[PDB]
RNA sequence: GAAAUUGAUGGCGCAAUAGAUAUAGUACCGCAAGGGAAAGAUGAAAAACCAAGCAUAAUAUAGCAAGGACUAACCCCUAUACCUUCUGCAUAAUGAAUUAACUAGAAAUAACUUUGCAAGGAGAGCCAAAGCUAAGACCCCCGAAACCAGACGA
RNA sequence: CCGAGCCUGGUGAUAGCUGGUUGUCCAAGAUAGAAUCUUAGUUCAACUUUAAAUUUGCCCACAGAACCCUCUAAAUCCCCUU
RNA sequence: ACUGAACUCCUCACACCCAAUUGGACCAAUCUAUCACCCUAUAGAAGAACUAAUGUUAGUAUAAGUAACAUGAAAACAUUCU
RNA sequence: UCUCUUACUUUUAACCAGUGAAAUUGACCUGCCCGUGAAGAGGCGGGCAUAACACAGCAAGACGAGAAGACCCUAUGGAGCU
């Protein structure tokens, strides 16, 4: 629930779009296993997709480590310092591809409730409303019931 | 005892997590941790920033003098990034000055200098480097990298970009990664000033305008503990600006700040930067 | 059972640099399996919390509760070991940073009632813990003044934002 | 005890993690925590409708405030903007009222203009020329 | 607290001990040996359920019939009572009738 | 004070209910809609004799499609590829 | 929905847009364009030759897990579902007006 | 519910609330028959972080104690615990102090699905006018007042 | 703790009666009566569920369905087309 | 005229709100056969899952530091006194 | 006894010190009025009230605790007696 979970505001890592888009994902470590049905999909991904993904995203370093593993994993490190570890255990090639693409397209900011669907650093162009807007001014600035 | 291993393994992992949370480990540079390759990381840095860095220049920019001294000491028991950092700092200062002067021709030289100092300061540059991964590729003799070393490395990277791609590409890089840091910031949030009324009086004297006259445009709850005072500065019986405040003096000071912003062309509703 | 309080006296800090504030000495002492209710012990503990060693001893010497004598003995032992082993220069330069009572191991007995019925007595035992910190007792937290309280209110007023909009 | 449950710790924790922020024993005891957590999740599910309803109510209240500042009632403003064929919704209208007071004054002036054009048409019922702002752009 | 705080001692299973290695051998003794021996004759265990299967009531009836005379006194009393209870349960209780 | 005996809206002594101008207007609006419905239903295009059998072919073909769907219910095919693909669970590297 | 937008603004659209991150887009349905001194209103939409709003697909993400809980007392009716909604964050780069009034 | 007749080498067990009641038929209970427990955990050598409950740290107007939220814990708005039973329960109908552990759907006939073989199937017996063989699926826990037999008791 | 003792055993007595009946998710699902020492229950029917075979299912145009009774309700059944 | 649902539209997605009962897809943990080797996979099995039975056992709470309980007096602690 | 109760002593009681239960207990952040409703509200609707806490009394309510109501009915449930 929102009250039982942290929250943040919509934001970008370094104003990611103003000048140029910078892919926030920087590292992808795939822990895979030679043997083990859990990492069959991971093995197929390494064989058939990882090269294409690497060349499509030249700004992401991919570390494929084949060691004995019961739960193959993918650790995504983002420019902002966030680390997201996802299990690719018993996931088909398509599922692994979608997960990896989502990690690539996703920023390092925490996946928590976002308070507002929008964020403006300049919400007002004409002047934020204050009680004295839309209020006429009186001669010599005389408050009501003032004698002189 | 309940026969089984998987529940015990899960509990052991959770106990490890709790232990780590209770006693966090000291920070360690990303180089030490597994899954690291300096050449791949630096090439990815260049490609990610979308710039054809020359690898030798980028490596020289990332290597710092303190790292050289520490490595020599360890050897007892490499070209630093000084020149690249100097070139990058000089170019960044000049290019930011050009951008700011073109965008705000009315801003005074002191204001432009203060804005450039803010953009090239330790805080902003350190933040940009940290979120651009300059720190990870930075070779230093202590971790976390101190802000001074991080700033020097970032400007060395800018200098390497200048030597590789050229002034135009470097200017685009600066516009994208340092000018953007002034978005949402306020003129006097970036350029700290004292006696804005004095500054405004001086500017109006230079512009040949009669000295401003403070005038209580609006007020609310004067005798209460939460007053509002809208004080306007009138020159020749013409409103140049008006500012709110809690006390009359604070309102006058804020009105002076508003007038300075309007004169220098750094109003909140000013034309957004063109990227 | 747990005996971490005793172990807390065996932690050795690394030598301090010359340009570092002198670390106040900390002495952990306790008495286990006191024939006393932890609820009753807690009042004495709370009474002596935050006071100098001498003030705590003076207060306990003139308290009619049984636990007062036990706490006084524990405090005297803590002072003695602080001077002898923990390199505390002055006896009186110690204050009770922590004083609490904990449940001990209790025995179950039977209380006979009027109609062949009974209740389960608990021969209650309690632990007592003290941490003595070298240096003068920290000053009591001053009551917040009208000025500070109004300052807090004005800060709350200023923190207001236009909620649920751009 | 051929087969026994060994995960019950984690099964309890999956519920208690969402109750850690409750009050009293509901944040410690599973028998109570599970009930409170089920109620909390049901409330969270049902609260989205109320979130939307309260957002619209807040927007209506703020638009009413701004229109009253400009001398118009909320029904008048909304109906006359619709008749002018401006399809700004209540969220945007409240945002304009707050952050673009001059734009909201312009919109209120337009609404009053259309309202008076409608009154004039009703009074001079007939084939009199349509109001300048009353003309409707046709689409095909 | 119903969870152990230490990993259980590692359990090593010899997948190639004699029993596992030769498991299943002579299961086709009949078809591959001119049907001189039925595979059910390879079953070593209680005499009353060698090459025979049934529910609890049938198993108890067979046990009493085949080895009841050789059972201990209290064990035979328990078997008789179990047969009685199972008879009542299976012939008088259940959802379907 | 001011109790309605028993349960409101059900008993002999119910809470009085009064029609508001809003409710009257709503009912009148619905009545107007239904009057227009009567008008538009009062003008048939074809007569019964003219319509007789004019959709028989389409209706019969639709029922034929339904019958074909009902009678084409049969177990799905089974392929050797599906059975043999399970061997891939132990597919390993070299 | 209708968004009040300005240059450098961020917008969270509650779905995937089938666009690669960092790709530039034109928001074509602009109802209002406003400045400090003047505002232009569409009937109901402003002209393409009048307004050009451009955005960039900064991020594609999944929303935080949302709990859908159904419960009815005294009916053994309890159900739980966790749903993550696709989302795209867009940064509005420029709002350009042209003299075509 | 027959008979003739036929022929006949350990553990996909428990592991201290489990498995024998059992560390013991001991302690304890009863005149007696009889009933009947609980529990221990270091090390090669002792001749070496996690249940409930509390404490750290009592408490602030208002309300099934949460949710929407919020800059902000509360303040704002929404919200009549759960289970069983019932036509209908917030119900002032039942149960529940709470934590840990234990504690409750057994199966034939005929069908259905999947194989094998096929006018035959089945490793004698049995079935067969596409059947037959094999497998899969398929039916709870606690509770009386009672009745009878044999002992033990004035 | 005697309207007939206590213990053990038959005994896990029986209970149409009360209570309880423990992972996730989706779907269909409230519907006439008869008999019964039977109305606190059960069998059949009706309804409900699943799978399968087949072709008509519902809505419904005329025409049509009683006198007793002098008159007499909303309607109903049947029913091609659609 | 406006307000006003989970109705309808809108952008994206859709198996994802009826008791008893019924159909189906998944699945925690345990063991066994082969895998796997920082926790697993395909299958075969079964004492296979507890917010509830005035449930059983154990722990600790609430009532509660409450109801209740106790030592005749002085003294040299010899003794005396009531 | 009462009109008509009063005074005192002891116990009890309250405070200090030691020792220290029992029933009960869904969770409680535990207000009043009127109305509502499973037909008598602390929790629902409309109002009113409302800093937080101990200690001592009271017994109007929490349909208060206690005993799965002894009354009454039912059960093809028992038993005693005629
Ligand atoms: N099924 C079963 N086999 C047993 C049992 N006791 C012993 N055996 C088997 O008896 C065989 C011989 O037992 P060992 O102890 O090796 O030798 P042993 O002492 O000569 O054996 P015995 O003559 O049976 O006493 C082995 O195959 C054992 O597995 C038992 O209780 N059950
Ligand atoms: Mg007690
Ligand atoms: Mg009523
Ligand atoms: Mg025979
Ligand atoms: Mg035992
Ligand atoms: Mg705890
Ligand atoms: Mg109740
Ligand atoms: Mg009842
Ligand atoms: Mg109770
Ligand atoms: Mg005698
Ligand atoms: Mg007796
Ligand atoms: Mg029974
Ligand atoms: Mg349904
Ligand atoms: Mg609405
Ligand atoms: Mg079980
Ligand atoms: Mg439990
Ligand atoms: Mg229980
Ligand atoms: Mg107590
Ligand atoms: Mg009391
Ligand atoms: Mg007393
Ligand atoms: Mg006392
Ligand atoms: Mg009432
Ligand atoms: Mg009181
Ligand atoms: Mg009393
Ligand atoms: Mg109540
Ligand atoms: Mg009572
Ligand atoms: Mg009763
Ligand atoms: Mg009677
Ligand atoms: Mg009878």
């Amino acid at each position: 629930t929102a009250r039982g979970t942290p929250s943040r505001f919509l934001a970008s890592v370094l104003h990611n779009g103003l000048g140029r888009y910078v892919q926030q994902l920087q590292r992808l470590s795939f822990s895979v296993s030679r043997d083990g049905a859990s990492s069959r999909g991971a093995r197929e991904f390494v064989e058939r997709e990882v090269i294409d993904f690497a060349r499509r995203n030249p700004g992401v370093v991919i570390y494929v480590n084949s060691r004995p593993c019961c739960v193959p994993r993918v650790v995504a490190e983002y420019l902002n310092g966030a680390v997201r570890e996802e299990s690719i255990h018993c996931k088909s090639v398509e599922e692994i591809s979608t997960l990896v693409q989502k990690l690539a397209d996703q920023s390092g900011l925490d996946v928590i409730r976002i308070r507002k669907p929008f964020h403006t650093d300049n919400p007002s162009i004409q002047g934020q409303w204050h009680p004295f807007t839309n209020k006429p001014t009186t001669f010599r600035g005389l408050r009501p019931r003032e004698v002189q | 005892v309940k026969k089984g291993f998987r529940a015990a393994f899960r509990f052991q992992k959770e106990l490890e997590r709790q232990r780590l949370l209770r006693c966090p480990p000291p920070p360690v540079r990303r180089s030490e941790k597994p899954n690291w390759d300096y050449h791949a990381e630096i090439q990815a840095f260049g490609h990610r920033l979308q710039e054809n860095f020359s690898l030798d220049l980028l490596k020289t920019a990332f290597v710092n003098s303190c790292y050289i001294k520490s490595e020599e000491a360890k050897r007892q028991q490499l070209k630093s990034n000084q020149e690249l950092s100097e070139q990058g700092t000089s170019f960044s200062q000049t290019c930011l000055t050009q951008f700011l002067e073109d965008e705000y021709p009315d801003m005074p030289t002191e204001g432009i200098k203060n804005l450039v100092d803010f953009l090239t300061g330790e805080e902003v540059v350190c933040h940009v480097a940290r979120n651009l991964a300059v720190e990870q590729l930075t070779l230093s003799e202590e971790f976390p990298v101190p802000p001074a070393v991080l700033q020097q490395t970032f400007f060395a990277v800018i200098g390497a970009l200048l030597q590789s791609s050229g002034p135009e590409r470097t200017a685009l890089f600066i516009r994208d990664f340092l000018i953007t840091q002034m978005t949402g910031k306020e003129l006097f949030e970036m350029w700290k000033i004292i006696n804005p009324m004095g500054l405004l009086v001086e500017e109006l004297k230079k512009r040949n305008v009669s000295a401003p006259e403070s005038r209580l445009t609006r007020q609310s709850g004067g005798t209460t503990a939460l007053p509002l005072y809208f004080v306007g500065l009138y020159c020749d019986k013409k409103l140049i600006a008006e500012g709110p405040g809690e006390t009359v003096l604070v309102a006058e000071e804020e009105a002076a700040r508003v007038a300075l912003r309007k004169l220098y062309g750094f109003t909140e509703n000013r034309r957004p930067w063109n990227y | 059972i747990s005996r971490k309080w005793e172990k807390k006296n065996k932690i050795v800090y690394p030598p301090q640099l010359p340009g570092e504030p002198r670390r106040p000495a900390e002495i952990y002492h306790c008495r286990r399996q006191i024939k006393y209710s932890k609820d009753k012990m807690w009042y004495l503990a709370k009474l002596i919390r935050g006071m100098s060693i001498d003030q705590a001893l003076a207060q306990l010497e003139f308290n009619d509760k049984k636990g007062a004598k036990i706490i006084k003995e524990v405090l005297l032992e803590a002072q003695d070991m602080a001077v002898r082993d923990h390199n505390v220069e002055f006896r009186s330069n110690l204050y009770i940073a922590e004083s609490t009572s904990g449940r001990g191991q209790c025995l179950k007995r039977i209380r006979y009632h009027g109609r062949g019925r009974f209740g389960i007595m608990e021969k209650v035992y309690c632990h007592y813990f003290v941490k003595l910190v070298e240096g003068p007792p920290p000053p009591p937290e001053p009551p917040k003044t009208a000025v500070a309280h109004a300052k807090e209110y004005i800060q709350q007023l200023r923190s207001r934002t236009i909620v649920h909009t751009l | 005890l051929r087969n026994r449950v060994t995960d019950r710790y984690f099964r309890i924790q999956e519920v208690l993690k969402h109750a850690r922020h409750f009050r009293g024993r509901k944040n410690r005891c599973y028998r109570l925590a599970v009930r409170t957590v089920i109620r909390a999740f049901v409330k969270c599910t049902k609260a989205r409708y109320l979130k939307k309803k309260n957002m619209r109510t807040l927007w209506i209240n703020r638009i009413t405030a701004a229109s009253q500042e400009h001398g118009l009632k909320y029904p008048a403003l909304i109906g006359n903007l619709v008749k002018c064929q401006v399809e700004l919704n209540r969220k945007v209208l409240a945002d304009l009222a707050i952050y673009e007071p001059k734009t909201f004054k312009s919109l209120a002036a337009l609404a009053s203009r259309r309202r008076h054009e409608g009154f004039a048409a009703a009074l001079g019922d007939g084939k009199e020329p349509e109001g300048i702002f009353s003309r409707v752009v046709q689409y095909h | 607290i119903g969870i152990r705080l230490t990993l259980p001692p590692p359990k090593v299973v010899d997948r190639w001990n004699e029993k596992r290695a030769m498991f299943g051998v002579y299961d086709n003794i009949g078809i591959l040996g001119n049907f001189e021996k039925h595979p059910k004759e390879l079953i070593r265990g209680p005499i009353w359920l060698r090459g025979w299967k049934g529910n609890e009531l049938q198993r108890c009836i067979r046990k009493r019939k085949m080895v009841g005379s050789r059972m201990f006194a209290d064990d035979l009393h328990n078997l008789n009572k179990r047969i009685r209870y199972l008879y009542k349960h299976f012939n008088r209780h259940g959802k379907f009738r | 004070r001011g109790r309605i005996p028993g349960r409101q809206w059900i008993g002999k002594h119910r809470r009085p209910r009064f029609v508001s101008l809003r409710a009257k207007q709503n009912m009148i609006r619905r009545l107007e809609i239904e009057a227009e419905n009567h008008y538009w239903l009062s003008m048939p295009y074809m007569t019964r004799e003219q319509e007789r059998g004019h959709a028989a072919v389409r209706r019969r073909e639709a029922f034929e499609a339904i019958k074909a769907a009902a009678t084409s219910k049969f177990p799905p095919h089974r392929f050797i590829a599906d059975q043999l693909d399970h061997l891939n669970v132990t597919k390993k590297w070299s | 929905r209708q968004w009040k937008v300005t240059s450098e603004d961020l917008i969270l659209i509650g779905n995937e847009l089938d666009l690669a991150c960092g790709e530039r887009i034109r928001l074509e349905k602009v109802l209002l364009v406003g400045a400090d001194n003047f505002t232009l209103l569409g009937k109901p939409l402003l002209g393409k030759d009048l307004v050009r709003v451009e955005a960039t697909v900064i991020e594609k993400t999944e929303s935080w897990p949302r709990i859908i809980m159904r419960f009815r007392k005294r009916k053994n009716f309890k159900k739980k579902r966790i749903v993550t909604t696709p989302q795209t964050v867009l940064r509005i780069n420029s709002i350009e007006i042209a003299p075509c009034l």
